[PDB]
């Protein structure tokens, strides 16, 4: 009888949000295929 | 094309066009 | 073969003891990607 329901909640209350992250391990694994890949092929047969 | 020739080229851009139009003539 | 401006470095390595062990000069070793945009640099290496 003394919280109006209107005025809002009186406890707490657990709001969230998606992100956009990578992990570390994903990050590394990304550098090593694609900025530290000196493969012969991807170089030499890219034709 | 002739020996002469095959020996003052040099590898080139697309290698793998290279090495096969070169065989191709060393065949021939 | 070269015979006779500016291309190295000096590579320097130190030990617990603060102490200069190598201080050498070296030269980088071509990608594979110059020797794609470049045919002769595998010739000099």
């Amino acid at each position: 009888n003394e919280w109006v329901p209107t005025s809002g909640p009186a406890w707490k209350v657990p709001y969230l949000e998606n992100v956009v992250k990578r992990s570390g391990r994903r990050l590394l694994a990304e550098l090593r295929i694609a900025s530290n890949n000196g493969s012969g092929d991807r170089t030499f047969l890219d034709d | 094309k002739t020996l002469y020739n095959y020996y003052s080229e040099g590898p080139s851009t697309p290698i793998m066009p290279h090495l096969v139009n070169r065989l191709r003539g060393l065949d021939a | 073969i070269r015979v006779r401006v500016e291309g190295l470095q000096q590579i320097v390595l130190r030990n617990d003891q603060g102490s200069i062990v190598l201080d050498a000069l070296g030269t980088a070793a071509p990608s594979r990607l110059a020797v794609k945009l470049d045919w002769s640099r595998l010739s000099a290496w």
